[PDB]
């Protein structure tokens, strides 16, 4: 079913409503061009970051300006400049459109379709550099994000508002954590509530193509492509791109924080996104500093980083929650822009490699983990259920060394050991599988509450799987008035006693044996 | 899953064939009308009928 | 008329200056002469940088020994072209694509120009499907990918070239559609032995040899892989059938553009490297994909400088590929080959969804054992075995048989020990390992697991030794 | 989901139909326009219909424009006005002869101070008393050069300067200032513009002589013989100022291109006036009505007299283009349909 | 006339040019108006460099995006200077004196320029003296130096902000004393948290708030240190009152300084600070000191890069530190408050 | 290839110095006689596994 006439009738319309009247404009001329770096003689009342007009359709930022050319950053087709060429003038910074046209799509650092799947009709558009929240315009971070990842929710729990760095070398997860903590905003959507709705931003600055589309399959599997934008700057596209990428993909999402909406944002390995900024400073011959970074690379992340808020309620109450990623080497955090990044952000996410290949994943380094928003980020239920939680670890991890010598332990040491095993059993969790908060309550309160004292370490995972099942399919009321009611009163604690003994006399260890007390 | 995955395949291998049939019959149709669209262009780029 | 001239030469790179309105394009091929009896040639000039007053920096894809300034420069128009076809097949090219094999052969068969954008977005797709390849270690822990990015990455010495003329033996000689290798500044004596193995194999009817070495200037070093990339995304996109795409060290490519950034103008990177390092690498690496139904299944080589796994040039490849087998000196001191790193090689079919759930169980049990293996090695060196738990003892001995049976003898390696090589399926090697992680063969010593192939040479080695399985 | 695909797919064929058609549509337009401007009194009312445009666009907020100044960085804008300042009363008793033999004189200067650069060192060095360097003056060409040569010199070397070069960019700038006032006071106060256009033109469309007169190592009476005979030719060079300055100019260049060094020739020729120079393009040659019109619009838009330059090419189709300063005002139909054809859906 | 011109423009940094005898002194404060009407503003340049033929290299204190060369720079004859007084108690300002919870407030009061000299070498207190805080921690383990400096080795949930209002309390009624906060590098998050829990213990009404943030270029960051102190000078020169100045983070003051020399071309140093890393940190830390009766002391948060104590940017630091106090998260879970480490603080 | 020679070696008396784990030759056997290829088979890898 072609609409053919639709098609005709559309392209007569736009072709008499042609009437492109001439008017003045203030031209430059290109004196010099190279790797992506062009240099335009005249526009003398061209501003710093305006867009320029290359022939071709090709588009430009005036980065440097000098009383002798304009040395701009080309976003793309470079090898078409050419000097001598006329360069024109747009009068306007760098501005994206906005609107609620963008949920589902893959678009670029400037707002245009890539998926190939139409236009994207935009509300308004709106700056890449407006100003973030000012000091007083702001709330406390008091609502929580729920990742769906226990040891984050657990242990360094993420409010709306708040900025948690995922830092790691690589292949340990980062993305899958991100992606995962997308997902888990698929009930918050179903709901149809504003104010529990998230509305998310992914942004892939300088990746491999297939891997934006994997990522994108892997949203679309768990119909989080509803309410995700992604912002695509892949491997291919022009330094410029991947350096607009972050802030074409805030200045979405900001639209949105700004209309008493809740977003989060993930810009996935803010490291490209600092050496694309620092290949065009080296391009435009700006003086280098430690690693040949520009000197305003913090001013880079840190302006970006600051856009995440929490506003008030008389700017409507809306938030923007950032998840920044940054891969490092070595696992060297005390590297340049991995130091930046932590000195900007409210906490931060450490994933190891070699925790990876022991067994622990997601491979969260809990003790050097950190939220400093903390339980202000919790429900009480989880604020409640998870305080013995990173002591308990920590003196799991100091007896670590007695392993073997649990006969030459005080009873408490050996009490503390076999409950940190278990402990660390209980935080792992398959990729792409995020929990509601409130089995992650009743999981936690398995942990924590001795349940798991009875079970083998090498069935924890197999047990606390087992029993919620069983109380999402027979005892659904403990689960509803925990989410309902956000605690666990006496009660319900009672109840979930009762059910956990029953299942344990049901359940069927993996030594034959069995997990009654 | 696989039986409904493949069969929706088979479903775009029906309709890229149709819908292609339909662009390359509309594709004839579309050029009797390229005429008026040319001369109302140029009126528009010049100013007057002709 | 509207010919240039030679104002700079500085090496590897020229300066041109050319009359208003005839300036080149940006990659435009140029042509100089150098008259001198022993250096006579026609050195291509690739356009880098407008200079601005008229002026034209270029890179020399010859050396530009014995060119004089002043001489006529002459633009061909448009970029390097290099033939395609059916007819590449069988032949060994150069990075301009002249034929080296038979020195007139594709010069009227139809040419494309080097420089190329990358597939849209909207054509591309993720690929998991499992290549299987017969190594234990590969197709247990690092599974390849059909149409899929495939990496080897090492420090100099340790088993690129090997590995990836033993996966030339076993992907591609049976491979119905059709093979790309590019040799990217490396050794004259590989390609040459490369080019007769294939010869003898009746291989090389199917393949598409292009070589740019060592001993070039740093253009061809740059612009070969762009050839070679060329031919076989034509092999792609008008052909249509299944392209194999083999690139041993890429890196050189990155090396190429470091030697030439300082003299085209340009400020240092961190470690030396030019700024445009990951811009360059992402318009090379992105027009080596498959698009939706035409795949293109690349393996390259990657050279890892100084052993240091956070080299820039390794570190911004790692995020362009499916399947990367790292390569360790550590493991290569140790005897074992191939020297593959089994902690830190990975691939994204690695999942129970894609390999199953034996597969995926066995492989992580079997990475677990060796990282603490690897963490138990200090107490080891320093302490002794004796101060280990029965159980650590237990998992010290499994990890020594382990790390031993995930070496294999390969068919390309067969010149350096004598002994032939060995194709392990994915089943045996699954359930071979299974056995070993649950330690059913903690009797057998270490040595009969090592340079073996599946259970029955393991079988017979170990009776060789007075052992029974 | 799937049927998700097949609608993209459909729209993605929809769309690339969308944009065929229109470049199918834009190039039948293009046909019609160029098949039907060959009417003459088309193109005078393509012309027209863009004058009466214009006549509404005013006005713009051009400043003033000076030749030379533009490039002067600092300390050579108030040195060069102080001395252009001073001539504006040294000029206006000198006679015919005078400033032929000043302009020589001049030349014969730049090219000294050009030749080594050691004594323009010690020439152009900061000091609100330079009597040592007025001594150098009065002891290194005073037996060799007449009385009011000698007089600018001292004036000139009498401010501070922001580089060496710029003093020889001064005193031959004053040379050419005085080569247009003979000219002026001969009659010829607009001939010579005209006619260093004209030339401008010609030079431009050969490059081998335009590039090999910028030979910056040929001596310069090499130079000024290339420039002889290919100057003097016909009556295509009837002026009998412009000779000279274009033999200046050829000689003493200093690496600049002399299809632009001329062009700035002809543009300090009409900023002598005050006036501006607009380069405007058409289909072909105009009737001078229109020309009329068109200079006295354009005097109003931006607030000086502007003189017109038509580089005719009938590849615009009709309509005009002027490009006064650095803001052009394209209106030739050819722009037009190349838009059309970029904004197409 | 007299005013100078944009020439260059390179991120913040940006080039002016001014007549021959309109040249503006070192450190001066200049004014360039941005139009364009999504970023119209007014941005304030503090003269970094004299760069000869005219033109003065500066340092932008915001954002130069929509900057346009030859517009307008007016010199306002004197450096950055903030309001000073009783005035400014209660309310939030930024490194060049606007107030941010009520603009426009302290316009009208005197304004002292940022960067002044420190006392005379005959004005200076040749006697070390103990400033008797009252905590029993404090005076004994680790007895804190009056016009001293202490560094604070706390981080979240140990309690830094209840030692710091604990301070302010101590600090005005203890000693009839005013506390001034320096936040260099202030998150805007923990610095709305600071300002709501600081008017939420009725302690705001002590304490004067100077908050450069960290998305703000590295000149302001750089500044703010000095603005505050200068607000504390102010309260101990001229009202005759002992004074509480709390820096935060001080190690984000040697950062912004970092970057500010890179920014200006400036060669690097070992490791890479500023080649004037000690100059620097002496001349803002000189300036707290006791004099004629009355005195500045200074709490401050070191960061320790790479954990790293040998490293320029502490070792400078710990040059002219008095006392070090670590928060520490094991005595703040046994219930004890302050949760000051005992064995891990020290005083000189 | 490459022939590593050591001073921790040397000193211990390993002369000539070659360090037999990181030593090698890209050529191998086809760079000695059959007698030698023959008895000198594997004859690094035991060394390095030694
Ligand atoms: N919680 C998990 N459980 C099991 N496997 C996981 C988990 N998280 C990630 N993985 C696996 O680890 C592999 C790498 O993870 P991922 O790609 O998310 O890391 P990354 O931080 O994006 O690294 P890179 O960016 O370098 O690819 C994936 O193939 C994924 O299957
Ligand atoms: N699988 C193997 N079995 C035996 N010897 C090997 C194996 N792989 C590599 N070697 C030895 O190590 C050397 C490594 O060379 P190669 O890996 O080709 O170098 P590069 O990695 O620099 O390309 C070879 O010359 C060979 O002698
Ligand atoms: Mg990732
Ligand atoms: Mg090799």
């Amino acid at each position: 079913t072609i609409p053919a006439d639709d098609i005709q009738s559309a392209i007569e319309e736009y072709v008499s409503s042609f009437t492109a009247d001439t008017s003045r404009e203030e031209v430059g001329t290109v004196v010099d061009a190279g790797d992506g770096i062009a240099h335009v003689e005249g526009l003398p009342s061209v501003m710093t970051q305006e867009l320029l007009e290359f022939p071709g359709g090709i588009l430009g930022v005036a980065l440097n300006l000098d009383e002798h050319s304009v040395g701009a950053v080309i976003l793309g087709d470079f090898e078409n400049i050419e000097e001598g060429q006329q360069v024109k003038r747009t009068g306007e910074v760098l501005s994206v459109p906005v609107g609620d046209g963008f949920l589902g799509r893959v678009v670029n650092p400037l707002g245009q379709p890539i998926d190939g799947r139409g236009d994207v009709d935009s509300d308004t558009r709106r700056a890449l550099e407006l100003q973030a929240p000012s000091v007083v315009h702001r709330q406390g971070v008091k609502e929580p994000l729920q990742t769906g990842i226990k040891a984050i929710d657990a242990m360094t729990p993420i409010g709306r508002g708040q900025r948690q760095l995922i830092i790691g070398d690589r292949k340990t997860g980062k993305t899958a954590v991100c992606v995962d903590t997308i997902l888990n905003q698929r009930q918050n959507w179903e709901s149809g509530d504003p104010k529990k709705q998230v509305r998310c931003v992914y942004v892939a600055i300088g990746q491999k193509g297939t891997t934006i589309a994997a990522v994108r399959r892997t949203l679309e599997e768990g119909g989080a492509m509803d309410y995700t934008t992604i912002v695509a700057a892949a491997a291919s596209e022009s330094a410029g791109f991947k350096w607009l990428a972050p802030y074409t993909g805030s200045a979405i999402a900001q639209h949105w924080m700004y209309e008493g909406k809740h977003v989060l944002i993930i810009f996935d390995d803010l490291t490209k996104q600092a050496e694309a900024y620092r290949a065009i400073s080296l391009l435009l011959r700006r003086p280098p500093g430690r690693e040949a970074y520009p000197g305003d690379v913090f001013y880079l992340h840190s302006r970006l980083l600051e856009r995440c808020a929490k506003l008030s309620d008389d700017l409507g109450g809306g938030s923007l929650t950032g998840l920044p990623i940054i891969e490092t080497k070595a696992n060297d955090i005390s590297a340049y822009i991995p130091t930046n990044v932590i000195s900007i952000t409210d906490g931060q996410c450490f994933l190891e490699t070699d925790l990876f290949n022991q067994g622990v994943r997601p491979a969260i380094n809990v003790g050097v983990s950190v939220s400093r928003v903390g339980g202000a980020a919790q429900i009480k239920a989880m604020k409640e259920v998870a305080g013995s939680l990173r002591l308990d670890l920590s003196q799991y991890r100091e007896l670590e060394a007695f392993a073997a010598f649990a006969s030459d332990l005080d009873a408490a040491s050996k009490a503390q050991l076999e409950r940190g095993a278990r402990l660390v059993e209980l935080l792992k969790q398959p990729q792409s599988q995020p929990m509601p908060v409130e089995e992650q309550v009743v999981s936690i309160f398995l942990g924590t509450g001795g349940h798991l004292d009875s079970v083998p370490v090498e069935d924890v995972r197999r047990f606390e799987t087992e029993l919620l099942d069983h109380m999402r399919a027979s005892e659904e009321e403990i689960l509803t008035e925990i989410r309902d009611s956000q605690k666990l009163t006496e009660e319900a604690a009672d109840k979930l006693t009762e059910v956990i003994k029953n299942f344990k006399k049901g359940f069927a260890a993996t030594g034959g044996g069995s997990v009654v007390p | 899953r696989v039986r409904a995955e493949q069969q929706v395949a088979s479903t775009l291998q029906t309709a890229h064939e149709q819908l292609k049939r339909e662009r390359d019959a509309v594709e004839l149709d579309l050029r009797a009308h390229v005429g008026t669209m040319s001369a109302t262009l140029a009126s528009r780029i010049l100013g007057v009928d002709l | 008329d509207t010919s240039g001239r030679v104002v700079r030469v500085t090496g590897p790179v020229v300066d041109v200056e050319f009359p208003r309105g005839s300036i080149p394009e940006l990659f435009n091929a140029l042509h100089a002469e150098i008259t001198f009896e022993s250096l006579a040639k026609t050195l291509t000039l690739e356009v880098a940088q407008h200079l601005g007053d008229n002026l034209v920096r270029t890179i020399s894809l010859q050396p530009t020994d014995g060119l004089v300034r002043g001489v006529e420069v002459i633009d061909t128009g448009r970029s390097i072209s290099v033939p395609v076809g059916e007819g590449v097949k069988g032949h060994v090219f150069n990075a301009l694509g002249d034929c080296l094999d038979e020195p007139g052969y594709g010069e009227k068969f139809e040419h494309w120009s080097i420089h190329r954008k990358p597939p849209a977005f909207e054509e591309l797709e993720p690929r998991t499907e499992m290549l299987e390849t017969g190594l234990k270690v590969v197709d247990l822990l690092t599974p390849y990918v059909r149409g899929g990015k495939i990496a080897l990455f090492g420090g100099a010495g340790v088993g690129k070239t090997v590995l990836i003329q033993e996966m030339i033996n076993r992907i591609a000689r049976n491979f119905g559609g059709t093979s790309v290798f590019a040799g990217v500044g490396e050794r004259t004596r590989e390609g040459n032995d490369l080019w007769v193995e294939l010869a003898e194999a009746n291989v090389l009817k199917d393949t598409a040899l292009v070589f740019g070495q060592m001993d070039e200037p740093p253009g061809t070093r740059m612009r070969v892989a762009l050839s070679a990339l060329t031919m076989a995304e034509w092999f792609r996109d008008e052909q249509g059938q299944d392209v194999l795409l083999f690139i041993d060290n890429i890196f050189r490519f990155t090396q190429a553009g470091s030697e030439v950034s300082t003299l085209l103008g340009r400020m240092p990177s961190a470690v030396g490297y030019q700024p445009t390092l990951a811009d360059e690498m992402g318009e090379l690496q992105e027009r080596i994909t498959s698009t939706r139904g035409r795949s293109i299944t690349s393996m390259q080589a990657v050279y890892v400088p100084a052993d240091d796994y956070t080299d820039p040039a390794p570190a911004t490849t790692f995020a362009h590929l499916d399947a990367t087998t790292e390569l360790s000196r550590a493991v290569f001191s140790k005897g074992i080959f191939p020297a593959v790193d089994p902690l830190a090689s990975s691939s994204t079919i690695l999942d129970p969804s894609v390999v199953g759930d034996e597969h995926y169980r066995v492989a992580q049990e079997v990475i677990r054992i060796l990282q603490r293996y690897k963490d138990l090695q200090d107490i080891i060196a320093i302490l002794g075995i004796d101060e280990l738990s029965e159980e650590d003892k237990q998992l010290v001995n499994r990890a020594r048989r382990i790390e031993r049976f995930l070496s294999q003898n390969m068919m390309a390696a067969e010149q350096f020990t004598g002994q032939p090589g060995s194709t392990v399926p994915v089943k045996e090697t699954i359930e071979a390992f299974d056995r070993l992680c649950k330690g059913d063969f903690d009797h057998v010593p270490e040595q009969a697991f090592f340079l073996i192939g599946g259970l029955d040479d393991l079988a017979k080695k170990a009776e060789s030794l007075g052992a029974k399985l | 989901q799937g049927a998700r695909q097949v609608d993209l797919i459909r729209a993605q064929l929809t769309r690339q139909l969308r944009l065929e058609l229109g470049h199918e549509s834009v190039r039948q337009a293009r046909e019609l326009v160029r098949n039907h401007v060959a009417d003459q009194a088309q193109q005078s009312a393509t012309v027209d219909r863009f004058l009466d445009q214009l006549d509404a666009m005013a006005p713009a907020t051009a400043d003033v424009d000076y030749p030379l100044l533009a490039k002067m960085r600092s300390a050579s804008r108030r040195a060069l006005t102080s001395l252009v300042d001073w001539f504006g009363t040294m000029a206006q008793d000198l006679d015919h002869q005078g400033l032929t033999t000043l302009a020589g004189e001049l030349v014969s200067v730049a090219r000294l101070l050009d030749r080594e650069a050691v004594v323009t060192r010690y020439l152009t060095v900061p000091a609100e008393d330079a009597t040592p360097r007025i001594r150098l003056i009065e002891r290194l060409v005073s037996g060799k050069v007449g009385a009011p040569t000698l007089e600018v010199l001292r004036t000139a070397v009498s401010k501070r300067w922001s580089a060496n070069s710029d003093l020889i960019d001064a005193i031959e700038h004053v040379s050419r200032q005085a080569l247009l006032e003979l000219a002026e006071r001969a009659g010829q106060v607009d001939e010579v513009e005209d006619q260093l256009f004209r030339f401008s033109r010609i030079l431009d469309v050969q490059p081998r002589l335009a590039i090999l007169l910028g030979d910056c190592a040929v001596p310069a009476e090499g130079r000024v013989r290339l420039l002889r005979k290919v100057l003097e030719r016909a009556d295509s060079t009837v002026n009998p100022v412009v000779v000279a300055l274009l033999s200046h100019t050829v000689e003493l260049l200093r690496g600049q291109a002399v299809e632009e060094a001329v062009l700035f020739l002809a543009e300090v020729a009409v900023a002598r006036r005050g006036e501006i120079v607009a380069q405007v393009g058409a289909a072909a040659e105009l009737s001078d009505a229109q020309r009329t019109r068109l200079t006295e619009v354009l005097s109003r838009i931006y607030g000086h007299p502007v003189t017109v330059q038509l580089h005719i090419d009938a590849a615009l189709l009709g309509g005009l283009s002027i490009a006064v300063g650095d803001e052009v005002i394209d209106g030739t139909l050819s722009s037009r349909l190349a838009a059309a054809e970029a904004r197409l859906p």
